[PDB]
């Protein structure tokens, strides 16, 4: 069996080749005394630690505590011997070419795997949806990307980066259930917010429409029940929260929204290729999950879209974890034994065999 | 039927001896030599749509780029694609997909104690036995499909308010239905206790 790890930002994903959901998710950080905490214990023992995100932005930065997230993710969450497994590592976009030796190198003398390879969490995904071609919106937990695919190839001069993602959005409707009059300080209060965020938040089609429907009446409130039998109640918060995908400005950004960053990365490829994106936008990540979004992207793509375009938005139902679940179909695939990495050739080429 | 067809079957692709027609649950590759085209069943499973991108960009690669591929959607496909077969049509076919819901042995089950000692909430992992379940905590089995919340007998409201909270996130995490289910110490259900090994 192989394993298939999707490093993200907020969130890691292991588990087993073949298996249709990963089965190991726990926060991709890593908490030292203001000798390591890894993980949910880290979240848990806010108080008392510092936190850091070894990967940022998709990009790995800390690598002393990602070793120890992958130390974790082997030996805490799977419990398996490292040394038994070819390992199938994700990268994102524009991941420098040094980050990906060290990837490799780590794996081999760290983590003695026998075999591993780097995929492309963008390129997973597109696959995923059946497409060789496409423009993929990437919305995760610390980052945002725009990810033209032509053909199997992600162009890196057209690749869009938003600095917000699910983690600013979870803050931002933490803030505002805090004006309607709520406290969310420990850990429990905080998981609330975020699995409010994951329950009752969607997308709006028009949004100042949907703020005096909200205003004229209570048809848009829902309740969220607390396990002592409160509740929670919330509004016009419902659609305010993820809105700011859209409106950066919500959380103080100046930054252009996911739309018009969608149609600015369309804009900077080749006008023999627009035609194809434009027909095949493909949603991935935990924070495309909200209702009502790819209706709302067909909308506002379709404003900017020159006439005659054709605009499709795809969002597949497991979007969720659709880096993973790609990852999942590779390692387990014989048509892609071929491109293992064994150490043996490691042992010759060295880390730069990895490009290769 | 003049091109050549490869159709999507666990995993590997099988070549059709006469193509024509294509199966609603399932994924063709339909390699018409500078044009590849991607046949996708709407009712396909991500599998199947997943090795049918990879190979074609492999074939396209093996051309050295020359070949245009293309997505036909099943029961939209345009005039020119069907009349590249005889008598092209679209059935119901479905083989079935490779990827397994995940299982796990009573043996691989995990329990963790949801202690707060006044200031801050602990979860750690316990011995996987009945003898570990004390009365002063709450305890969390994950037994992957289902959730139990053991409420010990002299554990605190804000224990178990807790524990019940994080038993929604592994639900939360988790693809599917799983059943949190909240157990008092001395009524806690037959199938609870045989979800120790
Ligand atoms: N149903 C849902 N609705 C909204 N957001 C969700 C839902 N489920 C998960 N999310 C959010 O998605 C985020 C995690 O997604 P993902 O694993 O794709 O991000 P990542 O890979 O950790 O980070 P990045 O992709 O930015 O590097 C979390 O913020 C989570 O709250
Ligand atoms: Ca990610
Ligand atoms: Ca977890
Ligand atoms: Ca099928
Ligand atoms: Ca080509
Ligand atoms: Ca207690
Ligand atoms: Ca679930």
């Amino acid at each position: 069996t192989a394993l298939v790890c999707d490093n993200g930002s907020g969130l890691v994903k292991a588990g087993f080749a073949g298996d249709d959901a990963p089965r190991a998710v726990f926060p991709s950080i890593v908490g030292r005394p203001r000798d390591s905490y890894v993980g949910d214990e880290a979240q848990s023992k806010r108080g008392i630690l510092t936190l850091k995100y070894p990967i940022e932005h998709g990009i790995i930065t800390n690598w002393d505590d990602m070793e120890k997230i992958w130390h974790h993710t082997f030996y805490n969450e799977l419990r398996v011997a490292p040394e038994e497994h070819p390992t199938l590592l994700t990268e994102a976009p524009l991941n420098p070419k040094a980050n990906r030796e060290k990837m490799t190198q780590i794996m081999f003398e760290t983590f003695n795997v026998p075999a591993m390879y780097v995929a492309i969490q963008a390129v997973l995904s597109l696959y995923a949806s059946g497409r060789t071609t496409g423009i993929v919106l990437d919305s995760g937990d610390g980052v945002t990307h725009n990810v033209p695919i032509y053909e199997g190839y992600a162009l890196p001069h057209a690749i869009m980066r938003l600095d917000l993602a699910g983690r600013d959005l979870t803050d931002y409707l933490m803030k505002i259930l805090t004006e309607r009059g709520y406290s969310f300080v420990t850990t429990a209060e905080r998981e609330i917010v975020r699995d409010i965020k994951e329950k009752l938040c969607y997308v709006a089609l028009d949004f100042e429409n949907e703020m005096a429907t909200a205003a004229s009446s209570s048809s848009l409130e829902k309740s969220y029940e607390l396990p002592d039998g409160q509740v929670i109640t919330i509004g016009n918060e419902r659609f305010r929260c993820p809105e700011t995908l859209f409106q950066p400005s919500f959380i103080g950004m100046e930054s252009a929204g996911i739309h018009e960053t969608t149609y600015n990365s369309i804009m900077k490829c080749d006008i023999d290729i627009r035609k194809d994106l434009y027909a095949n936008n493909v949603m991935s990540g935990g924070t495309t999950m909200y209702p009502g979004i790819a209706d709302r992207m067909q909308k506002e793509i379709t404003a900017l879209a020159p006439s005659t375009m054709k605009i499709k938005i795809i969002a597949p139902p497991e979007r969720k974890y659709s880096v993973w679940i790609g990852g999942s179909i590779l390692a387990s695939l014989s048509t892609f034994q071929q491109m293992w990495i064994t150490k043996q050739e490691y042992d010759e080429a060295g880390p730069s065999i990895v490009h290769r | 039927r003049e091109p050549t067809v490869y159709h999507i079957q666990k995993g590997r692709l099988v070549k059709m001896k006469d193509p024509g027609a294509f199966g609603r649950g399932d994924c063709y590759l339909v390699d018409a030599g500078m044009k590849i085209y991607l046949w996708i069943g709407p009712k396909s499973t991500v599998d199947e749509k997943f090795l049918t991108a990879a190979t074609a960009v492999m074939s396209d690669q093996s051309r050295e780029g020359k070949a245009d591929i293309d997505r036909i959607d099943g029961g939209n496909e345009p005039a020119e694609f069907k009349a590249l077969f005889d008598d092209f049509c679209l059935t119901d076919e479905d083989t079935e997909g490779i990827l397994k819901k995940v299982q796990m042995e009573t043996h691989e089950h995990r329990l963790w104690r949801v202690h707060r000692e006044g200031d801050e909430t602990f979860f750690a992992e316990v011995d996987l036995n009945k003898n570990s379940l004390k009365s002063d905590d709450v305890y969390l089995l994950d037994a992957w499909d289902d959730i139990w919340v053991w409420r010990g007998k002299d554990a605190t409201a804000r224990e178990k308010f807790d524990g019940n909270i994080l038993a929604r996130r592994y639900d939360a995490e988790r693809v599917g239905v799983q059943e949190i289910e909240i157990i008092e110490e001395g009524q806690e259900p037959e199938e609870f206790f045989k979800s120790f090994p």
